[PDB]
Parts: structure tokens; C-alpha cells; sequence
């Protein structure tokens, strides 16, 4: 039999079966730990070992990658890099994708602190109390990390969904707000400036 | 308002000066000067764009950082007083320098240059002081938060650059710079002003052939191939210069993704495709835009007439513009404060997300409609996914900004009208798309990114009734050539439906100053007038061998101040008064290589000064080598549509009328011909 | 006791997410285990259809799917439609994805017979000769199905099978007909290229 | 050859007609221009339909027999079949050209330029000349001549324009009472402009390229609303073509096919250029100018060989047959001897030949032939890098430059553009392949970009038109910033090509003795005034004459003029020959009006066909009512750039020269502005 015309090679079977023994794990990791967005703090070692199993066979690569008009191993790594660049879990990872990053691991705890205060303060009158001094520093920390990535240049998906839940739960379903009835001192100015041009026109029209 | 002479003298000193260059140098000088006009206009455009967006980013960063500190505390009204001041500061600086120093830099530069290419020389139109003041004023007014555009004054900037640097002369510095020394007649000046206006149009809107056809609309001359190809040359130079320099400002250089100051994008993406059945929809939008243009121009006309009659002190119309900026600040803050919707960042659509009352993740919608350049709003009234605005907010912005732009035109500031017309027209023209999506369900062909463009073209053709150059600009700036057909139907419709009511915004402010302004054709509802009506039958003619006692009689009479004389009675040619004083200063008598005619060429020395003596009142002056030996001598019985298409097409400012006898009877100048 | 979808998901649809994930991770196993021997459309044409049926069970519609900016499930199913509509696996399917088509399994059975004819005749003396009939009938059926296609590419299985057959027939064999056909075409070529100078000279001399 | 008036006679009957209509005619011109656009679009679509269908039917024979013999042997029968099909279609499509009417040969452009310039080539507008040329291109592109069909659309546009403007078919000898105002040749010259512009916009899909084509020739005064009606007809023509091709291809509401050839769109960002390769683009223009000079010189000496020796019609038919036979055998030598195969990926061949290849690959030289040349030109602009064998393009280019050159002067209705663009994209692609060999495949060494610049290089080299070719290549590509390298390339190629030989179209103008006019003076001739130019004897009339003098002047039998002045020697007017003919018929020695002067407006009856020599030719004659009272008039000391400016920009055909007193000497009549 000629090489790679009918079938595989013995030193290319394991070079294919390791990737299938791991990419199923990573795809399952995404969809199992998907919608409560815990993704960047769960699936990054599985993702990095998928990258490494791509590399150790990418270095019969021309017998697998460039051997078929629908390059299955290329388009599958391409989709994972598409997700990993769209999620940007590299923000949530410390130095060499080994551990979680320095600030965000504390941001996730202040998310959990704010949820514990929400739960222990359970007609949402007193829930507007007792947590506004923690919701404010939580939003301050989020905006501080967002300005941090602004100085480097959408953030990491793990923290953006946490702040999205926090804002979607504080602002509505609690309706906690401050009126700040500063309407009439605005109207005390916004009418006086609009009253200037009729004075300016009818002043010079008579003189 | 005195015309200039695009016609050539062709006397004996012209025939001598034709030698020694044909015994080929000047053509490459023409090409290099046109290239420098293009480069300098591109550099001025980059100056304006970078300085304006940096100053405006500074201003709105200061204001945006202010309001969020004062939100929950209760000092919102004290932040209104800052932004009402920050508008009023720059407009005050931006109008004082315009009113007292050079009042000709008011409004746009486009009516003055449009009157220039017809031959009329408005006095202070092409000085360098006018350039400096108009550029500084458009920076201070676009940064000054008014409802203005900065593509208006790019025509006058390019025209002033072109009339300046094609001289090798400044005269506002009293210097000489004898480098070109041949491009100092009004023919060359008019040709280079045509090149500079075309480069200004191309630097403004990013379409070069719009620039060439614009500078060929006005100055409806005979066709001249190498001229128009040089005009196109300078246009391409200016576009590529602007594109290259704004490219390397963003540190990329490798795409060249900005040909003009306003840039529309790519209209090909198959959600923008149009069908043949919605052509009457486009006609209907042309009707709608062609009557709001009439409303705009009419309400400006009764507003401008008031300002001319009363507010004409140069220190009093300055106070007006400050209050205009204050009203823009107050009205915009009132509209922002009272918008009940919030809408999140879609990925960088707003660029200054001003949360007022929202739910801590979302931002205000109306603060995106204000707090921006109008140009980003116009591009974003295009190109959005459908279902991306609130029609109360977006229609409410339209209902205010139309009157704010109608009210901010005749001030003593350097402003535009294009992008305010495009911001109005892309607004209600967007709203028609939401209504078509409301009355047809989720129809694909009612994509409001398509109808927002037809409304922009409709409004822009309604307000400034200009079709051929505008159609090519709108067909090329979108970079899709199948859109020219609905756009040209829209523009025809809007011009007809507009001219059945009112004149037109550029022509109306021309007519309010009573400049002559020869139109494109004759008023075709005038019958076969021969030349025996439209001429001036008492003629002040001269002679060839004539005693100088009727020269100083006719140069100085203080009640019949003319310019240009035919010499005889038969006819021998035409002599110019601007050429005939140089015959008196240098004492040409029987008892000079066309360079004393051209050294002190602009602002010819007025004959009061010379003081000829009484014995030189019987001496004889022979001007046979100075007259134009070939004037343009229409007969008496020539009809009026014949004598227009010589006087208008060829760049004339005299026209002799003679007979079968070749007796000189009458003469046709511009004032004696644009009075019908 | 927080309101649903805000802290976590309800367990009422978490089961749907979990057995979607268990099923959808197996499809990766089909794609990568059955990759280089390209048995793709005939292996997980059951596994792809059950993923489509589980998309219908989750269609908690707005609770799962349209409540995040990185919709994991939706972009995963969009990837499965993309991999589906480039392989064109419907051409292997019969009418409504119930089973294979008789034409394609007929082709594959003839294909394995062609490979056995390749294997029995194993210095390519009796390899090129006495085996050409199988290559011709197999390419005949290929061009037959390919002409059948256009009133309605193909399945990746049969197309990569024919790629194997053409790469084997072309190289490592060079089973090439010599086709000694040069001399008549050279005779006709010189016969016609010499006509114009005859025409030009007979035009010049008749003068 | 015959001249063509453009200024109206302005006689008192036309003034009476002005007064009668001025108690609504411009509205007719819009719908006539719209019909010209619609009909030119439908002709272009009909040509595209039948040329796709016949050539689609032709190659399915040839592929189906090359593939039949390639497993047994005997391709000489296939080669004789392919040569027989090519010679048969070219025989059928050329026997109607040499024998029936020899004026439809080649593209219309050398006749349309001279017609817009005012030379009536004796068969330009004829229904027979149309249907020869419409059915000639169909039977010639399918014949396998190396030509392109986008060329001869300009003549189709002009013929249809001048045909449907008149409401009368002289080829059918029937009439209509519809458009009596428009048989007057002031109008008829301007409708040919609209038809040629619409033919250009339906050809290449660039509707300003039509406008700035038909404004280049016919270099007259800026007739504004004419220009706007021309752009109207241009846009309607390209929309009609796009609409009918998109309802024929399916997907009615995807108007994807603007012109006949569609270069794509260049928003791929591998096509992006920057400044560090701008002087590379000057080097491509030099090679384009050199190869265009080689092209035009080879074709020039070929035509000098063809006029003297091959002028019998059957010799020309045998010549046209024995090129298509040679072309197929050259192509089959190249395909049969090619040693490279590349497999198909998507639609790139559509008739692939697995000639000797490995059963899934296909012959690459078979892909370069066996196609529409449009598909190869578009593929060379947009195939990804690393998709061609350089030996393959070298062989194809090197044979195709001669087959384009050898097949131009034949008697077949065909173009030269797509041959010129195909050569230019062919050698231009090699210059982009070798730069990916020196730079190590950088990003600015993008070979799809250097095929675009070589296309404009070769096309500017072969025919020397700019601003009608810069505007197309901006607008077909739909990337605006590409005009700047294209402007540089066209300037370079025109300058380097003018130092060897003239343009191809001006060549074929001057090789058949046309009194043609250029844009300007010959070089300078400023000293050469109107003294040396005018004709010395004057054949002039009088208003108080006697007929019989009319008979002798019109029956000189040695001169055959057409313009005659009338004096008292004081110049009163200028009477034509044809008006004087019509005055000789009816009894003049009252009812006569303008419709009597439009009786069979082309080809009036000559002087021998009127017997008025017994009672008439003995009495007086009054033409005081019938005269042009104000003809344009220069003095003899007018310099030639003032005489040529007044003559060319007005469409005059008789410029009377009158001295100091009104006495007539000489009358400049277009031959003496071409001899210099
Ligand atoms: C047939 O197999 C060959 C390989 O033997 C395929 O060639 C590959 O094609 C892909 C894209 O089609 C390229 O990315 C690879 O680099 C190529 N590799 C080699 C080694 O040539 C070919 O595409 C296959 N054709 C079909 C129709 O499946
Ligand atoms: C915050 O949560 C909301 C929903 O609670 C997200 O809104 C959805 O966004 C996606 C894409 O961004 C859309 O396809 C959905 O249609 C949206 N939902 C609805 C109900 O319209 C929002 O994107 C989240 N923001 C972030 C930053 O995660
Ligand atoms: N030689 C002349 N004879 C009669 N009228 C003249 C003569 N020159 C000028 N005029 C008239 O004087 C008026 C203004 O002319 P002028 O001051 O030269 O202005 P312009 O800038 O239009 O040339 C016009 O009404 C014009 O017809
Ligand atoms: N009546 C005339 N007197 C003098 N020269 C004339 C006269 N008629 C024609 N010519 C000259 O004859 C030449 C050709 O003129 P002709 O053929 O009659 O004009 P057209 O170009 O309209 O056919 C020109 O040089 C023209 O000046
Ligand atoms: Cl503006
Ligand atoms: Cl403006
Ligand atoms: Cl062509």
C-alpha cells in the first residue's frame, strides 16, 4: 500500500486521536460551562492543551492539514482561535495563561460580595439601602479595569457578563434610583437664555 | 463690482513677447504650479481637519467629564452655564476677527468665487488676509459648536491659494519674488482659480470629477482640453495629498481610507440594492426635499433681509452670533435632558457616551445625535442596521436642527451649508425608511440605509439648486455608480419643484448684493432683441493719432467713470484704461516689452496722480501698437442669443457693436447685458 | 431565591443545555476521528440530525440563547451549518436525511472493488494494463453523478475518494496512454501557417 | 468631404418661428434623449445575449470533439473543424461588410470623432450601416477573431440617436409628423453626442466617461443644459443595460452588471497602493508607450501594405477568412504544445480541456483561450497571487500582441479596447509576478494590482485619449483613489507614445484624407495671422442681383462650394448653397417658412435637376428675407489662435474675413485650418 493513499500511518494515528480526545472535551467545556458565563475561568487549560496538541502535530502535518479540500483540523483550530480572540480570555489570565489575572480575581469576589449582600438584604426599599456603597465600588472597579484596557490599546467575557448581571439586577428589578429634582433650576436658566434673542431683536429694531 | 478681462490683448508687445520662447518652457511651469495648488490645498485641509478634531475632542472631553460629576450632586444647571459659555467663547473669537478685519469672509466662500468665475471681481476676495481669517473662523466656528460645516470654506481656501501662489508675489508683505513673471494677467488668474476651486471641491467631498465639472459649470467657457486636464490633475493631487497625510496621522499609512473630509463608505452590501418599482418613491422623496429647501431658503430670505436693514453695525452683528451659540447650547441641552430612552454602546457608535439618567450600562440616545461631528452622524444615519433609532428622538433632532441651520447662515462667521443640508436630509430621509418598515412589515427593499441617502440628495439639491456637479459628487462619494440614476432623478425633481418657488440659496445671496452675475443662458422668455436695444449709444471713443486733451478729459470726469475704450468714424481696435495710464506714467510720446503693463499689475494706479502739464495737451499720442487689433464686433442686427453666447462663453468684458457702414454705435458690457 | 436567569440558570433548561452539550461534543469526535480517511458524511449524518433536533428543543428560548453577547450555542450551531454546507453532505443523503442514497453507496462499493483490483495486481507492467477498466467505469460513474448534480461540488466522501483514485492513477503509476498523434497536427499546422504568405505574395505579384 | 453647419441661419423665418412657438420644445429633448439611452442599452444587451449564446454553442462542439479524439487519436480533424467554424463565422460576418457597405469596418470611433468634429463621412447614419454593424460584431466575436465587442457601441449609439431624433425613415421612405423642429443639424449634431456618450456608458459602465468622452470631441462652448441632457441619457442607458441583464441572469433586484465589461470592485486591501511604489507606476507607462508605438507602427505599415494592394472586395474577404483560420491553428499549436496543468477550483474556465492532463487537472493555455476576453481581463485583475504560469502568460501575451495587431485593419466591425486591455493586463501581470520574486512575496508586490496599471498603460499607449480614459478607469473599478496612478500612467504613456507615431484613431483618420480639426493651433502660428490663410477670389452675391448669376455660381462645375456671402462691397450676410437651391425651386423673383427648408433635410437636389432657364434665369432675385444677417467675422490681422478659437468652439463652417472698412476678402472654410 502506498503512503496515505488508502488510510493512515501508525505514527499519525496517535497524532490524530490525541486531538479528537481533547477537542471534544473543550467543545463540551464551552457548552456545559457556557451560559452562566464561567468560561474564561474554566476552559483555559483545556484550550491551551488543545493548542499544544495542535502544535505537536503541526511541527504528517502536510499529510493531515494539506491533504484534503475541507481541512478539518485547520478549520477547527480556526474556530477555537476565533472564539478565543472574540472572548479575549487573555485579559483574565496572569502572565503566561497559567493562572487568573491579578485584579480580575478580586473583581469576581466583589461580584460575589455584592450578590451576598443582595441575598442577605432580602417592595425593594431596604435593598436600595445597605448595598449602594458596594455597588458603587464594584462599578468603579469595572470602569477602572476598562480604563486599564483602554490605556493598553470589549473586555474579557467573564467579567462583562458579571457586571451586566449586576447592572441588570440593580437598575431594574430593584428600581433603585435617586431622583435629583434639579429640573426647575435648569428651567431657571434654560428659559432666560432663550429669552435673550427676542430682547436682542426687538431692542435694535426699535433703536 | 468691476469685471475682469479674460480676453487677451494681442497687441504688438504681445506679438514680440510670443517670440524668444518659441525660438517650450511655460507649459511645465503651468503643470508644476497646478501641482503645488493641489499639494497646498491638501495640506490646508489636513490642517483644518486635525486641528478641528483635536480642539473639539478637548472641548467635549471637558464637558463630558463635567456633567457626570454634577449628575447626582445637583449642579446640572451650572454645567449648562459652562457649555453655553464654551460655545460663546469661541464664536466671539471667531466673529470679531471676521467682522472688523475682513467682512468678505462671511458665510461660505462659494458665492464670491462663483461670482469670480463669471468675471466679476468682488474687491477683497483673494487676499491672503482673507485666507487666514476664513480658515481661523471656520476652525473657531466648527469648534465653536454652531450648526455649521467646514467643507464650505474649502472652496475659497483653495481658490485663494491658487490665485496667490501662481503670482510669485504677496503684496501684503511688500515683496517681489520674480519667479514666474508671466502668469500675471487675469486670464491666467481665472484659470488657476478654476483649478483651485476644483481642488477645493475634491478635497472637501472626495470626488475629483465633481471638482472638474463644478469648475466647468461656472465659467461656462469654450472647451479647452489641456486646461480641463490640468484642472483634473490638480484635483487628483489634492485628493491624494489629503488622503496620504490624514492616513499617516493615524499611524497606519497602508490603506488610504479617507479621500475627503466627509467620507460615506461602501454602498454595495446587497441590503442597499434598489429595485425598478421604487423609482416613483424616489421621485416623491425628490418632491418632499424640493419643498423643504424652498421653506429653508424662504425663511432665510426674510431673515437675511432683516439683518441687512437693521443689524449692520460691525460691533452689533458680533453680539448676534454669541447669542446664536448660546441658543444652540441651551436648546441642545434641553433636548438631551428630556429624552426618555437609553440605548447601549453597539461597539463604538457614539465615541462620547454621555450617560445622564440611564441604567448604568446604557447611554443616552440624543447625546449621540448631539455631542458629535455632524459628519459622523450623517455617515451613521447611513450604514446602521434597521431598527436602530427612536423616531421621536431622531425626528425631534430633525425638527430642531432645520431651524437652527436656517438661523445660522447670514452671520458674520465663515460657515458652510453642505453638511447641515446633509445632516437635515439624512435625518428625515432616514425617518421615511422607518415608516416604510412600519407599513410593509420587515420588507428587505425598505432598508432605511438606502432611503437616508436619497433624502440627503433631495435636501441638498433643494437648498442649493445645483445639479450636474452635485450629481457626480453624490455618485462618486458613495463609490457606487448605479446610484446615480435615482440620485439624478431626485435632483432634477428637486430643482424643478424648487425653482417654481424661489431662486436658490447661492444665487439669492448673490442677488442681495446686486452683483451682475450672468446666468447660464439668456432669459429665454425674451424675444428677438437685436443689439440696437441692449447697448449704450452715446459712446466715448478715442482716436489713433489724438492730442492728449481728450484722454485726460475721458479718464477723469467723476460722473461717467468707464473702463475700456474703442479707437477710431471707422474702427481700429479697443484700448484698455488700465493699459492707457501706463502710456501716461512712462511718458510715451513721439516728442517697454509688455512688462511695465504687468509689473504693477493688480490694483492699477488710479488716474488722479500724474499731473500732466498744459503744454502736453496738444502733443500727440499714438497707441496703434497697444490696441487689441481684433475686438469682437457684433453687428447691430445680431440677435440677443447670439451676443450672449459670445459675451458669456468667451471671457469678455467689452463688445463693440457696428453696422454695414462699420460705424461704431453702442457697446455691450456686463452691466448693459445682465439687466434683462 | 434570586429571580431566574440572573445568578445562574434554572435547572428546567439546564438539562437541555447539558444533553445538548453531551451530544454536540460527540460530533467533534466524528469530525476529527473520521477525518483523514474521509468517512465524514456517512458517519455522523445521524449525529448531526440529533443536534438539529436538540436545537429545536431549546427553541427557555430567550433565557438561554438571546441573553449573552457571545452566544456559545448559536455560534456552535452556525459552525455546524457551515461545516455542513461546505461538505454538501445532503448529496450523500437520500431525501430527508433518513439514510444514504443508493447511487453513492453503489459508487462506494464499486470504489472498494477498484481498490481491490489495485491491490491484487501487485514494476508496473501488469498494473497499468489489465486494470484500466475499473478506473474507466469508476470515473464514468463519477462524471455521471457530476452531470446529474447540476440540474439540482458533491459529497466530500465520494469526491475525496475520486481524488484518491485520480492521485493514484496519475502518480506512483503514470498509467498514461502515449497517444502518438503529433505528425498529422504538425502537418496541418504548417499547412495553414504557410497559407497567409502565399496569399500576400499572390496579392503582391498579381499587380 | 462634406462639412456640417452648427450655427443656425437666424433668418427672419426662424424669427417668425420663434414668435410662433413663443405663444414646451425642451421637454421633447428630454424624452428623445431618454429613448436614445433606452435603445442603446437594449442594443448592448442584445449583443451580449446573442454573443454569449452563439459562442456558448460554438465551443460545446469543439470541446466535445477535442475530448472525443484525445483517447484514440486524430486531432487534425478537430483542428480542421475548429478552423472551419472560425472561418465560416468570419466569412458570413465579413462578406456583408466588404461588398454591401465598406464603411462599417472597424470600430465607429474614427468616424464618430470626425462626425462630432463636423465631417460628414458619406455613410455614418444609416439603418443599413447600423444593422450591418450590429450583426457584424455578433458574427465576428463568435468568429474567433482576437477582437472585443465593447468598441463598436459608440457607432450604434450615434446611429440610433440620429435616427430616432428625426421622425422620418429615409431608408423606409416613410414619414412622421412628430419631430419637425429637429431636422435642423444644430440639434442633430448634439443628439449624436448623446448617443455616443450613452454608447460609452453602456460599453464600459462609466457614465461620466461617456460625458467626458462626448465633450472632448465637439469642443464647443459650454452648452449647459445640453450637457445635463447628455448625462441624463448616459445614466438611463447604463440603468437599462444593467436592469435587463439582471432580469435575464435571474435575481431581478440585484443590479450587478453595470456595463458590458465589469472589472469588479477593489476593496480587497491587497490592491491598496502607497507612495513607495509611485515611481514604479511611471516605469509601466513608459513600457506601455513603447509597445503602443510598436503596435501602431506595425499596424501602420500593415495598412500601407493593405491600401495599395488589397482593395478589391473579394481579396479583403479572403484576407478576413485566412486570419481566423490562422488564429485557431496558432491557438491550437499553443494548447497542444503546452506542458502545464492546473485543476479547477471555482468558475474559472467553464469549458475545461483535460487534453493531456492528469484527469482532474486542466490545460492552462486552454483556459486562456476558449473564453470571453472579458473573463480573462477580469480574472487577471482579481485572481489571487500564485495562480498563473509565467511561461503561459508569456506565450499568450506574445502571440496575442500580434494577433491583436494583425486583425485591426481588416473589414470587420470590431473594437480594439479589450484586445488592448487584454495585452496590458497580460504583460502587466508578469511585472507583478516578477516583483513577487524579487521582494520575496511582499504585500505591495500584489500582481492583481499591477495587471490593472498595465491595462491602462497599454490602452493609453495605443489610443491616446486622457480625461475620457482616466474617468472610465476611475469609475469602472469603483475605487476613487486609483485615478492618481492611472493619471500618472496615462500622462507618461501619452508623452512617450507621441514621440514615435500618432494615435491609432488619428492615424486611421489621416489615412483616408479627412479635413479634421485638432484641439488647438498646429504648434504656435501666432505670427501666422489670417492674412495667409483665406482664399483670394471671392464668389459673392448681391441682394439686388439677377437669377442666372445664381445659376452660374451654383453651376460652376469646377469648385462646388457651399457657402456664399452677400454684399451690396459691404458684407450683409452669408447664404448657403442648399437654402439657395430651395429658393430656386419655388417661385421667387410669401408662404415660404422653415418647414419648406426642412423638406428632405439630408441630400437636397443638385443644380442639374431644376429646369428654370427660360423664363427664370432672366429676371431678378430677392434673398433679403432669406439670409444669415450676422455671420461671424474676423479681420485679416487676427492671429490664428484667435481665428481657430472662434471657428472650432462654435461649429462654424464659413468664417468670413472682412478688413478695416466693411469689404470682404476671403472666407475660411476648414481646409486651411487642417493644412497647417
Ligand atoms: C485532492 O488532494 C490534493 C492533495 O493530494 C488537494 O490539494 C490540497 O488542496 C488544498 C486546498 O484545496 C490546499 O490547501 C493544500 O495545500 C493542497 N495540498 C496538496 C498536497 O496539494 C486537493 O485540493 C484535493 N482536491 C479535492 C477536490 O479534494
Ligand atoms: C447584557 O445582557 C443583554 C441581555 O440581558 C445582552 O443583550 C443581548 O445581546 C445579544 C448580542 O449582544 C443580542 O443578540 C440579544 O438579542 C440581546 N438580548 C436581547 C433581549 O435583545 C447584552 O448584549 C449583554 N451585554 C454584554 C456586554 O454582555
Ligand atoms: N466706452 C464706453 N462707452 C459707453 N458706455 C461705456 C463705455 N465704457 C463703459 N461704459 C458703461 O459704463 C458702465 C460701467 O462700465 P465699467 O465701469 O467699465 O464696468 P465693467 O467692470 O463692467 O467694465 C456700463 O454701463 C458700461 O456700459
Ligand atoms: N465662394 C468661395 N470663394 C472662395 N473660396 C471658396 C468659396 N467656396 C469655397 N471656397 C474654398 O474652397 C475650399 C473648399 O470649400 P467647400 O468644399 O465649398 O466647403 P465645404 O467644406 O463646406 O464643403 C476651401 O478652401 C474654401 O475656402
Ligand atoms: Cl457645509
Ligand atoms: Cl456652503
Ligand atoms: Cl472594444
Amino acid at each position: 500500500l502506498p503512503p496515505d493513499l488508502p488510510d493512515l500511518d501508525p505514527e499519525c494515528r496517535e497524532l490524530l486521536l490525541d486531538f479528537a480526545n481533547s477537542s471534544a472535551e473543550l467543545t463540551g467545556c464551552l457548552v456545559r460551562s457556557a451560559r452562566p458565563v464561567r468560561l474564561c475561568q474554566t476552559c483555559y487549560p483545556l484550550f491551551q492543551q488543545v493548542v499544544s496538541k495542535m502544535d505537536n502535530i503541526s511541527r504528517c502535518a502536510r499529510s493531515l492539514l494539506m491533504a484534503d479540500r475541507m481541512q478539518i483540523v485547520v478549520i477547527l483550530s480556526e474556530f477555537f482561535n476565533t472564539t478565543w480572540q472574540e472572548a479575549n480570555c487573555a485579559n483574565c489570565l496572569t502572565n503566561n495563561s497559567e493562572e487568573l489575572s491579578n485584579s480580575t480575581v478580586y473583581f469576581l469576589n466583589l461580584f460575589n460580595h455584592t450578590l451576598t449582600c443582595f441575598e442577605h438584604n432580602l417592595n425593594y426599599s431596604e435593598v436600595c439601602k445597605n448595598c449602594r456603597e458596594a455597588y458603587k465600588t464594584l462599578s468603579s472597579l469595572y470602569s477602572e479595569m476598562q480604563k486599564m484596557n483602554e490605556l493598553e490599546n470589549h473586555l474579557c467575557i467573564d467579567v462583562e457578563d458579571a457586571m451586566n448581571i449586576t447592572r441588570k439586577l440593580w437598575s431594574r428589578t430593584f428600581n433603585c434610583s435617586v431622583p435629583c429634582s434639579d429640573t426647575v433650576p435648569v428651567i431657571a436658566v434654560s428659559v432666560f437664555i432663550l429669552f435673550l434673542p427676542v430682547v436682542f431683536y426687538l431692542s435694535s429694531f426699535l433703536h | 463690482y468691476e469685471s475682469l478681462d479674460y480676453d487677451n490683448s494681442e497687441n504688438q508687445l504681445f506679438l514680440e513677447e510670443e517670440r524668444r520662447i518659441n525660438h517650450r518652457t511655460v507649459e511645465i511651469k503651468r503643470w508644476v504650479i497646478c501641482a503645488l495648488i493641489g499639494i497646498l490645498t491638501g495640506l490646508v485641509a489636513c490642517f483644518i481637519d486635525i486641528v478641528v478634531e483635536n480642539l473639539a475632542g478637548l472641548k467635549y472631553r471637558v464637558i463630558k467629564g463635567n456633567i457626570d460629576k454634577f449628575t447626582e450632586k445637583g449642579g446640572l444647571s451650572f454645567s449648562l452655564l459652562l457649555w453655553a459659555t464654551l460655545n460663546a467663547a469661541f464664536v466671539l473669537v471667531g466673529s470679531v476677527i471676521v467682522a472688523f478685519i475682513e467682512p468678505v469672509a462671511a458665510g461660505s466662500g462659494i458665492p464670491q468665487i462663483k461670482c469670480f468665475l463669471n468675471g466679476v471681481k468682488i474687491p477683497h476676495v483673494v487676499r491672503l488676509k482673507t485666507l487666514v481669517i476664513k480658515v481661523s473662523g471656520v476652525i473657531l466656528s466648527v469648534v465653536g459648536g454652531l450648526a455649521v460645516g467646514k467643507e464650505g470654506p474649502m472652496i475659497h481656501s483653495g481658490s485663494v491659494i491658487a490665485a496667490g501662489i501662481s503670482q510669485g508675489r504677496s503684496t501684503s508683505l511688500k515683496r517681489d519674488f520674480k519667479i514666474f513673471e508671466y502668469f500675471r494677467r487675469d486670464t491666467e488668474k481665472r484659470d488657476f482659480v478654476s483649478a483651485g476651486a476644483a481642488a477645493g471641491v475634491s478635497a472637501a467631498f472626495g470626488a475629483p470629477v465633481g471638482g472638474v465639472l463644478f469648475s466647468l459649470e461656472e465659467g461656462a467657457s469654450f472647451w479647452n482640453q489641456f486646461l480641463t486636464w490640468r484642472i483634473f490633475f490638480a484635483s487628483m493631487i489634492s485628493t491624494f495629498t489629503l488622503n496620504f497625510v490624514l492616513s499617516i496621522y493615524h499611524g497606519n499609512m497602508w490603506d488610504l481610507s479617507s479621500p475627503g473630509l466627509i467620507n460615506f463608505g461602501r454602498f454595495d452590501s446587497e441590503k442597499m440594492a434598489y429595485t425598478i418599482h421604487e423609482i416613483p418613491v424616489f421621485i416623491a422623496m425628490g418632491v418632499v426635499g424640493g419643498v423643504l429647501g424652498a421653506v429653508f431658503n424662504a425663511l432665510n430670505y426674510w431673515l437675511t433681509m432683516f439683518r441687512i436693514r437693521y443689524i449692520h453695525r460691525p460691533c452689533l452683528q458680533v453680539i448676534e452670533a454669541v447669542l446664536v451659540a448660546a441658543v444652540t447650547a441651551t436648546v441642545a441641552f434641553v433636548l438631551i435632558y428630556s429624552s426618555r430612552d437609553c440605548q447601549p454602546l453597539q461597539g463604538g457608535s457614539m465615541s462620547y457616551p454621555l450617560q445622564l439618567f440611564c441604567a448604568d450600562g446604557e447611554y443616552n440616545s440624543m447625546a449621540a445625535a448631539f455631542f458629535n461631528t455632524p459628519e459622523k452622524s450623517v455617515v451613521s444615519l447611513f450604514h446602521d442596521p434597521p431598527g436602530s433609532y427612536n423616531p421621536l428622538t431622531l425626528g425631534l433632532f430633525t425638527l430642531v436642527y432645520f431651524f437652527l441651520a436656517c438661523w445660522t447662515y447670514g452671520l458674520t462667521v465663515s460657515a458652510g451649508v453642505f453638511i447641515p443640508s446633509l445632516l437635515i436630509g439624512a435625518a428625515w430621509g432616514r425617518l421615511f425608511g422607518i415608516s416604510l418598515s412600519y407599513l410593509t412589515g420587515a420588507a428587505i427593499w425598505a432598508d432605511p440605509g438606502k432611503y437616508a441617502l436619497m433624502g440627503a440628495a433631495a435636501q441638498l439639491g433643494g437648498i442649493v439648486r445645483m445639479t450636474l456637479s452635485l450629481t457626480v459628487i453624490m455618485m462618486e462619494a458613495t463609490s457606487n455608480v448605479t446610484y446615480g440614476f435615482p440620485i439624478m432623478l431626485v435632483l432634477m425633481t428637486a430643482k424643478i419643484v424648487g425653482d417654481v418657488f424661489i431662486e436658490g440659496l447661492y444665487d439669492m445671496h448673490i442677488q442681495l448684493q446686486s452683483v451682475p452675475f450672468l446666468h447660464w443662458e439668456a432669459p429665454v422668455t425674451s424675444h428677438s432683441l437685436t443689439a440696437r436695444e441692449v447697448m449704450s449709444t452715446p459712446v466715448t471713443c478715442l482716436r489713433r493719432r489724438e492730442k492728449v486733451g481728450v484722454i485726460v478729459d475721458v479718464l477723469s470726469d467723476t460722473a461717467s467713470n468707464h473702463n475700456g475704450f474703442p479707437v477710431v468714424a471707422r474702427l481700429q481696435g479697443l484700448i484698455l484704461r488700465s493699459q492707457l495710464i501706463v502710456l501716461l506714467k512712462h511718458k510715451v510720446f513721439v516728442e517697454l516689452r509688455l512688462k511695465d503693463f504687468r509689473d504693477a499689475y493688480p490694483r492699477f494706479p488710479p488716474i488722479q496722480s500724474i499731473h500732466v502739464s498744459q503744454d502736453e495737451r496738444e502733443c500727440t499720442m499714438d497707441l496703434s501698437e497697444f490696441m487689441n487689433p481684433s475686438p469682437y464686433t457684433v453687428p447691430q442686427e445680431a440677435s440677443l442669443p447670439r451676443v450672449f453666447k459670445l459675451f458669456r462663453a468667451l471671457g469678455l468684458r467689452h463688445l463693440v457693436v457696428v453696422d454695414n457702414r462699420n460705424q461704431v454705435v453702442g457697446l455691450v458690457t456686463r452691466k448693459d447685458l445682465a439687466r434683462y
